[PDB]
């Protein structure tokens, strides 16, 4: 906006205070720059009615709209702190469920189920997933009704969420069943390979990835019992048995190069 | 006078009360929000 | 942090005079006498030597 030099930006000088032109120097402008409250409780006892309740409160309207995402928000902070996710995923959720809500399309289902949908897709999207058990644990909400729920998300808001793989879960499994590195880079190879070399049409990833915790479980000083196993995969031990007995043949070929038998 | 030092001027050259200064300036990509990323990125005076 | 290579008030050379001071430690001599062993005659090289830490070994511990 420099006179005598039709379009010319200025550069912002915030040392100087200036708005300035390098053609000339000249300086446009003289001088740079750079709903709600709360009623409290009394302290003098002169507000005080002869009942007393002091006569003057906050009246808390604040629409009803932003109650329900406030209330929302609520929930989802104290469902996502119970399995102890970062912020990130929880402010992803967040971002997932202000736009569910201003799509204005699943009114007739609990915001609740939204809420656990939207942290179902939120873990999806950083390429951490948690199962649908895992979320149903820290739920109120049973399986069915987060599965309709999710089905009504993706076909609503238009996303479209990466397949997940075997590889994603080891880590969480083999951690919080306290197993070392070296089960934990045995078992991710043999889940890969399982997967891969196709002997399991169409069994769910969940089921492999317990099995393949069991084959480097049961190969080692440490041992894992099938209870243990579905109590940390929440796949039943009649589903690790019927993947233990389809994966057991071609056994050293899953294995690693190394892995001290 | 009134509480002040005269240094030697060669022993500081030979390292008297010689030190460092270090200052830590930490940022973090707070992505929160619906669009409001902020990758770190070289900035660029075409976009930006 | 580590020995001065030169004493600060006259100048010299006291880089090369620690390690061996620490073997007349080693060698159940006073350090007085040490000193004297030394040739640091003058009370600064003598300070040089006498009030050192060497917080360098301390640093080696950690991993690079
Ligand atoms: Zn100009
Ligand atoms: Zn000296």
């Amino acid at each position: 906006t420099c006179p005598n030099h039709p379009d010319a930006i200025l550069v912002e000088d915030y040392r100087a205070g200036d708005m300035i032109c390098p053609e000339c120097g000249l300086v446009v402008g003289d001088r740079v720059i750079d709903l709600s409250t709360m009623i409290g409780k009394g302290t003098g006892a002169a507000s005080f009615d002869e009942f007393g309740n002091s006569k003057y409160q906050n009246r808390r309207t604040m629409s009803s709209s932003d109650r329900a995402m406030m209330n929302a928000f609520k929930e989802i902070t104290t469902m996502a702190d119970r399995i102890n996710l970062p912020r990130n995923i929880v402010d992803r959720t967040n971002n997932l469920f202000k736009q569910v809500y201003e799509q204005k399309s699943l009114k007739g289902r609990a915001n609740d189920a939204i809420a656990s949908a939207c942290l179902y897709i939120a873990c999806r999207q950083e390429g951490v997933p948690r199962t649908f058990k895992e979320i149903c644990a820290v739920s109120r909400i049973s399986k069915k009704e987060i599965g309709r729920c999710f089905k009504l998300i993706l076909k609503a808001l238009e996303t479209s969420v990466d397949l997940i793989t075997t590889g994603d879960f080891m880590s969480r499994f083999c951690s919080n069943l306290c197993l070392p590195k070296q089960v934990q880079m045995a078992a991710t190879h043999i889940a890969r390979k399982a997967v891969e070399l196709d002997l399991v049409p169409g069994r769910s990833p969940i089921s492999v990835a317990a099995a393949a915790i069991y084959m480097a479980s049961q190969a080692s000083a440490e041992k894992r019992t099938q209870k243990e196993i579905g109590d940390i995969a929440g796949v039943a031990d009649v589903t690790i048995r019927q993947s233990y007995r389809l994966i057991y043949p071609r056994a050293p070929d899953l294995f690693p190069t190394d892995f001290k038998f | 006078q009134e509480d002040s030092v005269i240094m030697n001027r060669s022993a500081v050259d030979r390292g008297f009360f010689r030190s460092v200064f270090y200052r830590s300036y930490k940022e973090q990509e707070s992505k929160k929000g619906f669009d409001q990323e902020e990758v770190f990125e070289k900035p660029t005076r075409e976009t930006c | 942090m580590i020995i001065p290579v030169r004493c600060f008030t006259c100048g010299k050379i006291v880089g090369n005079k620690w390690e061996a001071y620490l073997g007349l430690l080693q060698a159940e001599y006073t350090e007085g006498d040490a000193l004297d062993a030394l040739g640091l005659k003058r009370y600064c090289c003598r300070r040089m030597l006498l009030a050192h830490v060497d917080l360098i070994e301390k640093l080696l511990n950690y991993a690079p």
